[PDB]
RNA sequence: ACCCACUCCCGACCCGGGGAGGUAGUGACGAAAAAUAACAAUACAGGACUCUUUCGAGGCCCUGUAAUUGGAAUGAGUCCACUUUAAAUCCUUUAACGAGGAUCCAUUGGAGGGCAAGUCUGGUGCCAGCAGCCGCGGUAAUUCCAGCUCCAAUAGCGUAUAUUAAAGUUGCUGCAGUUAAAAAGCUCGUAGUUGGAUCU
RNA sequence: CGGGAAACCAAAGUCUUUGGGUUCCGGGGGGAGUAUGGUUGCAAAGCUGAAACUUAAAGGAAUUGACGGAAGAGCGAUUUUUGUACACACCGCCCGU
């Protein structure tokens, strides 16, 4: 099941409260760490 | 005025950046390998091996026929060879910058009751020499940090009091007899 | 430019001998104004008696009414207001009670919303506001 | 201003009381566990790496 | 408010001050 | 609090005296070493390995997880004795007792970013509160009060304040001065600083 | 040519490949060129010159918009003229009683 996507995550919430958790989790999609 | 001695130093240096996830994976690596009960004990062996980083380092900008040069790298590099770090073949000056935390890490009492076949892990080898069933040569030694010589490395074996080594029943074996 | 001089030593010293006194820091450390003028006249922390207890309205964009108290130092008499931090510990303190107070962290600086308010409270009545917070020891009475 | 709300919502909450749990391990004991944890035991991952405390 | 009109209305407090805290007095 | 047993000093002195000094007591200022578990069988789960093309197959090996089982090892304690010492204490050495929830229970701070770690659930609703800074909270709070879980160091961990590095934000190394802070309105001039080639 | 945040500068170049000589002078924004002391002047005022306290920004250059009683190349954002201290965008921002 496909529940959360990190890009959509980001390009949604970027300017929002919760944008630094979803650059927080959009690295650990990108990078593996 | 007292007849007391304050001459004491620290061990250990802390890391500057508290929370940096490689540092972190690499400690806890190394605890995991060689186990190890916390991080100072990674920081000791890192500090131990800083100095004498630092001490090549200072040796390395004399000239080569300086007499302090001469005798003191000798000295340095003797002390290297014989804790077992170092190889003969390798007693150049240079080669300590090559040496690395696990070189160091290998010639602990702990690690090296685990190679020799005496526990069959290097948590039991901690139990084992914390509870006082292993001897260096004549002597009961309770200490995983033991740093061991080349020369007794063949001189490790279970202590003559030792359930282990032909010594008397434990605790344990008497009261269970004693139930039957 | 800079004097290069091989005997200009001295004219290097006297120029940044008078030229740190420019620094806010150094001239604040070494003038002696900052001391005089410190309640606690250089100390970590003080003893005092708590006069009242005052609300302070948070400054915009925050709205809230942080719990302080008006003490009097034992050492010099000098009027103070400390910030009683944690939810309800307000009720712990009395009036004419003696109380330990602290800095708040930024060095005579205020801290956040509260407007002025450079202390804290540590103890009140010679037991610590956190072990009266998790319930660890109670009000001597 | 009023100073009659303080501690208001601390003496709101429900109490719940804590449960019983297995005492932790301590030492090296601790270091161990984290250690066959996050390295000698990891299941296939497709890169959509999670942390520790993840839920939903 | 200009800082010429600024400076002018401190000069001008200045020499009201002057004017009141005689050096007599 | 104990003693001149050690170190030394004084005296007419090999003999006397010494809160000088030494020995204990209080002591998380600080520094060093270092427990709070280890193993085996089962019950599950992964890897390699082979045979089987696939469904598959195994004590055939290696590694992880269980208030599932089992019997081994220990010192923290209680405590004879010796040793220690002026007499003791402590450490060391040794009899006997001493671990399964081995209840003989590890804490201090955090979980938006800086910075390692949950937009999980229940309350509250710009209130109470948090927040070094940016900020959170006005009915779906990743930040308050809690439960669970998860991070960091660990017999230690928070806080306030002085100070050092970070600060090439005092710049000798090594900073700037058109517009971001900044070159005197202009010239003369003493002290200071600096001063062209040339001698085997 | 090379510099610089850029606007631009043959100097504002020959600077982490950092040293030709020398003078003055700056150290986040306010309080403030204010108070006080000294000194000069007939006066107006000139020179020297703080602190307590307060604040998380103030400020420079350039870009895209919005307003106006105006006519391959750049570090990068980015790629009708023009000005802006506006960006909740003139129904703006903002000064003093
Ligand atoms: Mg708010
Ligand atoms: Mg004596
Ligand atoms: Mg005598
Ligand atoms: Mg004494
Ligand atoms: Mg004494
Ligand atoms: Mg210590
Ligand atoms: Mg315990
Ligand atoms: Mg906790
Ligand atoms: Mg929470
Ligand atoms: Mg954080
Ligand atoms: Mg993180
Ligand atoms: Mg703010
Ligand atoms: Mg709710
Ligand atoms: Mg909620
Ligand atoms: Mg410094
Ligand atoms: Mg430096
Ligand atoms: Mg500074
Ligand atoms: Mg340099
Ligand atoms: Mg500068
Ligand atoms: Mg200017
Ligand atoms: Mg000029
Ligand atoms: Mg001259
Ligand atoms: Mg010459
Ligand atoms: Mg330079
Ligand atoms: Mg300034
Ligand atoms: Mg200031
Ligand atoms: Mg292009
Ligand atoms: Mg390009
Ligand atoms: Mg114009
Ligand atoms: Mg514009």
């Amino acid at each position: 099941e496909l529940g959360t996507d990190p890009y959509e995550d980001f390009q949604e919430n970027w300017n929002t409260k919760h944008s630094s958790g979803v650059t927080r989790e959009l690295m650990r999609e990108l990078n593996g760490g | 005025p007292v007849a007391r001695s304050w001459v004491c130093r620290k061990t250990y240096v802390t890391p500057r950046r508290p929370f940096e996830k490689s540092r972190l994976d690499q400690e806890l690596k190394l605890i995991g390998e060689y186990g190890l009960r916390n991080k100072r004990e990674v920081w000791r062996v890192k500090f131990t091996l800083a100095k004498i980083r630092k001490a090549a380092r200072e040796l390395l900008t004399l000239d080569e026929k300086d007499p302090r040069r001469l005798f003191e790298g000798n000295a340095l590099l003797r002390r290297l060879v014989r804790i077992g770090v170092l190889d003969e073949g390798k007693m150049k000056l240079d080669y300590i910058l090559g040496l690395k935390i696990e070189d160091f890490l290998e010639r602990r009492l702990q690690t090296q009751v685990f190679k020799l076949g005496l526990a069959k892990s290097i948590h039991h080898a901690r139990v084992l020499i914390r509870q006082r069933h292993i001897r260096v040569r004549k002597q009961v030694v309770n200490i995983p940090s033991f740093i061991v010589r080349l020369d007794s490395q063949k001189h490790i074996d279970f202590s003559l009091r030792s359930p282990y080594g032909g010594g008397r029943p434990g605790r344990v074996k008497r009261k269970n007899a004693k139930k039957g | 430019g800079k004097c290069r001089g091989l005997r200009t030593a001295r004219k290097l010293r006297s120029h940044r001998r008078d030229q740190k006194w420019h620094d806010k820091q150094y001239k604040k450390a070494h003038l002696g104004t900052a001391l005089k003028a410190n309640p606690f006249g250089g100390a970590s922390h003080a003893k005092g008696i708590v006069l009242e207890k005052v609300g302070v309205e948070a400054k915009q964009p925050n709205s809230a009414i942080r719990k302080c108290v008006r003490v009097q130092l034992i050492k010099n008499g000098k009027k103070i207001t400390a910030f009683v931090p944690n939810d309800g510990c307000l009720n712990f303190i009395e009036e004419n009670d003696e109380v330990l107070v602290a800095g708040f962290g930024r060095k005579g600086h205020a801290v956040g919303d509260i407007p002025g308010v450079r202390f804290k409270v540590v103890k009140v009545a010679n037991v610590s506001l956190l072990a009266l917070y998790k319930g660890k020891k109670e009000r001597p009475r | 201003g009023s100073l009659a709300r303080a501690g208001k919502v601390r003496g709101q909450t429900p109490k719940v009381a804590k449960q019983e749990k297995k005492k932790k391990k301590t030492g090296r004991a601790k270091r161990r566990m984290q250690y066959n944890r996050r390295f000698v035991n990891v299941v296939p991952t497709f890169g959509k790496k999670k942390g520790p405390n993840a839920n939903s | 408010m200009r800082a010429k009109w600024r400076k002018k209305r401190m000069r001008r407090l200045k020499r009201k001050r002057r004017k009141m805290r005689q050096r007599s007095k």
